[PDB]
């Protein structure tokens, strides 16, 4: 954390300033009441909103003038890494768990490959929401998690 | 036609799936752009 | 006949209906395995029981405070200051005791034979036979623990948890109290709803 | 109860085999073979019935501009633009309320489609019951007080056919009104009058 918060970084302010002037420059050729003008003014308003949020959410900045992320585990920045991540692992786990629920449903059947190239959508729709409680995979792990043959 | 349903759910199932995903992702961004962090906690 | 959480649908097979509060409700097949089912039954009990007191503990004082019979802070506020002993001391204490009494029912769950050793001297014991339904001193009044009677406990617990879920979520966004939230809704329901708040 | 010498949408043609003629309103019309398979068909029949019933209620929507145009009334607001109004409590709230009741209504009909029973009960009073056999004809006092619903085939068929035919007509109607407004930016009835005044030059082309 050898950095300075973005709220109080001159370089971070110079970037917002320089960016807006560039978009405003383009604003000149199109005159006022105009489609491009409204499009550029919308980018400018989207630009201000962006920088505003970064400062607002206490993100440090580097001498470069750009925010940098802390992933150490520090509590002030869970938003930077840890919070989104857990969110990921939830979804990743969801997808994988549902995907594995399908293969087991498919495995003891006729031609199993037939449903791997042509999806059983009724079956899939039945199993998709099981991923919602996928971290109760843990309780499968206490018993039938993985194969004993290997 | 059973069969038409059958053409579907092939790798057209992938594109219908990813097109839906792309749409959802795009709208989220349109709604919440330039997000570098999760700020709700 | 059993109760159907969903009329048209059929109940799953592992749900015999020999269980209190069984309405064939396992759409995600969490209880397909029987062991999981036992564990979950026990879990539902306790999650349901704590919620009962909690909802009650949380709600009633708020109501009484408004009546003016007594003055206490709102549940989401009991935490800051004002107690003999710090917050830390209570915790460690809460922990030591909760740790003992549970690391305690757990034994009865794995193998149902942990009723003796009461107190340290062995004179007193618990006589009975259902997990998560201990007897003895636990039931001073000896109300028949009739099946169906158990049905009522579960329903309340299930209800309590929706309430608890409601209180907490309601707290955010609202920034007020459940009873307060209720008054706002009661004063003018069509203008006070999740719609006006969010 | 199939009739093969029934009139057809296409007099010369041959109808598909699945379109038996047993069903009400069957003119042997499925060029795309959408009703090609029995399972799909049952579903389609129910869907058409609902669309037809809903469309008919919608037709009333056509009805109001009539009185407002001449009789008057508080129904003067055009159906178009009707939604964005301030009455009562805000629309969004209304919609949410609507979603719950109607949901229960189908999370309701749906069970019936999938099964044969559930009519069998009024959950609160398990005795009110009510029964009508057949699919999208629940029957009972709530839906069939007069009881003209229960009857005999031939009669039921005739009556039922009437239900569907009006519905199909109603469906085109509603769609026609929606398009009519956009292409004309006016009232449908005005469109109606305008047409009569100058059917010769008053058409889609006029604009
Ligand atoms: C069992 C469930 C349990 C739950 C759900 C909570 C929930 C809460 N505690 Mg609590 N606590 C719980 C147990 C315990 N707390 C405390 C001690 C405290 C303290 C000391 C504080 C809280 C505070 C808070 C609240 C933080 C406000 C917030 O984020 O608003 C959105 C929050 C309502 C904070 C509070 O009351 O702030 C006003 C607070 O300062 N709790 C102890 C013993 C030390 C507990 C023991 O079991
Ligand atoms: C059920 C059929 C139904 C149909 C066919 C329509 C159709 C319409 N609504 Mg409704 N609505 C319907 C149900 C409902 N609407 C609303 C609430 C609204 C609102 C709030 C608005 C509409 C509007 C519109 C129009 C938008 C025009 C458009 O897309 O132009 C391309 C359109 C005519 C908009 C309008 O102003 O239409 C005149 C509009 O603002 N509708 C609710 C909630 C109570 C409904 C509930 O079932
Ligand atoms: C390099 C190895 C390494 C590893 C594996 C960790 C791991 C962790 N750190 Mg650490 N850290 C490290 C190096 C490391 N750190 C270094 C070099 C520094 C110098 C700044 C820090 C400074 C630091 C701070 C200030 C904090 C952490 C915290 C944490 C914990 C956050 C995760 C959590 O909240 O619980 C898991 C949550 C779920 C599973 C949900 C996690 C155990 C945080 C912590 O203490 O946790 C309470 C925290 O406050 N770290
Ligand atoms: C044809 C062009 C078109 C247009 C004009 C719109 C317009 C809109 N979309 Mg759609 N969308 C489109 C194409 C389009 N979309 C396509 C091709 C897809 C992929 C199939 C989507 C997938 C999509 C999703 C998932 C959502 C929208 C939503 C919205 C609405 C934003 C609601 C809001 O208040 O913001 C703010 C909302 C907050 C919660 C804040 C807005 C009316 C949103 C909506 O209204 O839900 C139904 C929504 O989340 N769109
Ligand atoms: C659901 C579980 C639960 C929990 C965790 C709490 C926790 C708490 N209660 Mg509560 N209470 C509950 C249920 C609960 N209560 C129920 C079901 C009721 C009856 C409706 C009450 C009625 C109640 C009253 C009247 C008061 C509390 C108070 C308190 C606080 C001090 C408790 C204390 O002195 O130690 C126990 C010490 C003893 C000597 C006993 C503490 C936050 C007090 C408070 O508001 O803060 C001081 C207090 O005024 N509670
Ligand atoms: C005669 C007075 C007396 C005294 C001083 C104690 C004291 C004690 N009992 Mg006991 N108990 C008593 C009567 C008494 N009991 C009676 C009359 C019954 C029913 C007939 C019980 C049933 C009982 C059970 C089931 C347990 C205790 C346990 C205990 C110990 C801690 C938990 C607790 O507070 O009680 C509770 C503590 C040494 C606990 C224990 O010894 O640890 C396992 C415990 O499990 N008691
Ligand atoms: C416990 C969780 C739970 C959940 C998620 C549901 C969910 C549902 N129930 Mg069920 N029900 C439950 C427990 C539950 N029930 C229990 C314990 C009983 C007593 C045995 C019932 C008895 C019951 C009856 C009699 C009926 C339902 C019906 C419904 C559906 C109504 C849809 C709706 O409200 O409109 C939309 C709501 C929105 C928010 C949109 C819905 C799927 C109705 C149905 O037929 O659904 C198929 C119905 O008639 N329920
Ligand atoms: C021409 C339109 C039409 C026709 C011929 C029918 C005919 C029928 N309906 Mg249907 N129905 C309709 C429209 C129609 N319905 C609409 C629009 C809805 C949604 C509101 C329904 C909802 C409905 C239900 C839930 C049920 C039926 C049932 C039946 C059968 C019962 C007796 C009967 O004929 O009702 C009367 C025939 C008429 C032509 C009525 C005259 C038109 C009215 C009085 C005008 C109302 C004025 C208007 C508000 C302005 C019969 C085949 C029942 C059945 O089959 O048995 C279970 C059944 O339960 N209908
Ligand atoms: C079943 C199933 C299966 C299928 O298959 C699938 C699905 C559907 C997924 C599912 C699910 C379900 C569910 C949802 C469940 C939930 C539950 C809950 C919510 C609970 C709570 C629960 C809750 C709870 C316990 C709570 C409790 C609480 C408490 C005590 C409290 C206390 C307190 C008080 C007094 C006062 C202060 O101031 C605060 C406090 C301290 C805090
Ligand atoms: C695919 C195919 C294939 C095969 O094989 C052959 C064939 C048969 C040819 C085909 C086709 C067919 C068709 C064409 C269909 C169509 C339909 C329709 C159009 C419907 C509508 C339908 C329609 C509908 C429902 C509608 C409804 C409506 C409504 C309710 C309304 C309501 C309302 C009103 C009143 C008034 C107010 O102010 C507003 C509102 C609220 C809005």
């Amino acid at each position: 954390s050898g950095l300075t918060p973005c709220k109080e970084s001159k370089q971070f302010a110079k970037r917002e300033k320089q960016s807006i002037k560039k978009l405003e420059s383009s604003l000149k050729i199109y005159a006022a009441d105009s489609a491009p003008a409204l499009a550029i003014n919308a980018t400018i308003e989207k630009t201000k909103r962006r920088f505003d949020n970064y400062a607002k959410q206490g993100l440090l900045c580097g001498a470069d003038g750009l925010p940098h992320l802390i992933v150490s585990g520090d509590q002030r920045h869970w938003g930077e890494f840890i919070t989104p991540g857990i969110l990921f692992l939830y979804i990743a786990g969801w997808i994988g768990w549902v995907g594995r629920s399908y293969l087991i449903a498919i495995r003891d059947e006729k031609k199993p490959t037939q449903k791997e190239i042509i999806i059983d959508v009724p079956l899939a729709s039945r199993l998709v929401f099981r991923g919602f409680s996928w971290p109760i995979a843990a309780y499968r792990e206490l018993l039938n998690g993985e194969l004993v043959a290997k | 036609r059973d069969l038409k349903t059958y053409l579907s759910v092939a790798p057209v199932a992938s594109t219908l799936w990813f097109a839906a995903l792309a749409g959802l992702l795009i709208e989220i961004n349109r709604l919440f752009p330039d997000a570098l962090t999760f700020p709700f906690f | 006949k059993k109760g159907e959480w969903l009329p048209g649908l059929a109940s799953p097979g592992y749900l015999t209906g020999s269980l209190p509060g069984d309405n064939g409700f396992d759409p995600l097949g969490l209880a397909e395995d029987p062991e999981n089912l036992r564990w979950f039954v026990q879990a539902e009990l306790v999650n349901g029981r704590w919620a009962m007191l909690g909802v009650a503990g949380m709600l009633l004082p708020e109501v009484f405070t408004s009546i003016g019979i007594i003055n206490v802070p709102k549940w989401y506020d009991a935490g800051k200051e004002e107690y003999f002993a710090s917050s830390s001391t209570l915790f460690v204490i809460e922990f030591i005791l909760s740790h003992y009494v549970e690391i305690r029912r757990w034994q009865d769950i794995k193998n149902p034979g942990s009723v003796n050793q009461d107190p340290i001297f062995k004179q007193y014991s618990l006589p009975a036979g259902e997990v998560g339904y201990p007897g003895g001193i636990f039931n001073p009044l000896n109300f028949a623990p009739t099946l169906e009677a158990k049905e009522k406990e579960i329903a309340n617990g299930r209800l309590a948890m929706l309430a608890f879920l409601g209180f907490i979520i309601q707290h955010n966004v609202t920034g007020k109290g459940p009873f307060d939230n209720l008054l706002q809704h009661i004063s003018d329901p069509w203008h006070n709803t999740i719609v006006q708040t969010l | 109860v199939a009739e093969p010498d029934r009139p057809l949408w296409f007099p010369g043609s041959t109808p598909p085999p699945w379109l038996d003629g047993s069903l009400p309103g069957d003119f042997g019309f499925d060029p795309l073979g959408l009703g090609s398979d029995p399972e799909s068909l049952r579903w389609n029949v129910q869907a058409e019935l609902v669309h037809s019933r809903w469309a008919m209620l919608g037709a009333a929507g056509i009805f109001i501009p009539e009185f407002l145009t001449k009789l008057g009334i508080l129904l003067t607001p055009s159906w178009y633009t009707a939604g964005e109004q301030e009455y009562f409590t805000d629309t969004t709230t209304l919609f949410i309320v609507e979603l719950v009741f109607i949901g229960w209504a189908e999370g309701r009909r749906w069970a019936d489609i999938l099964n044969p029973g559930c009519v069998n009960t009024d959950p609160i009073f398990p005795n009110n019951k009510l029964t009508g056999t057949d699919v999208g004809y629940p029957g009972g006092l709530w839906f069939d007080p007069l009881g003209w619903g229960s009857a005999s085939p031939q009669k039921l068929k005739e009556l039922r056919t009437k239900e569907i035919k009006n519905g199909r007509l109603a469906m085109l109607a509603v769609m026609g009104a929606w398009f009519q407004h956009i292409y004309t930016g006016t009232g449908p009835i005005d469109n109606l009058f305008a047409h009569l005044a100058d059917p010769g030059h008053a058409t889609i082309f006029a604009a």
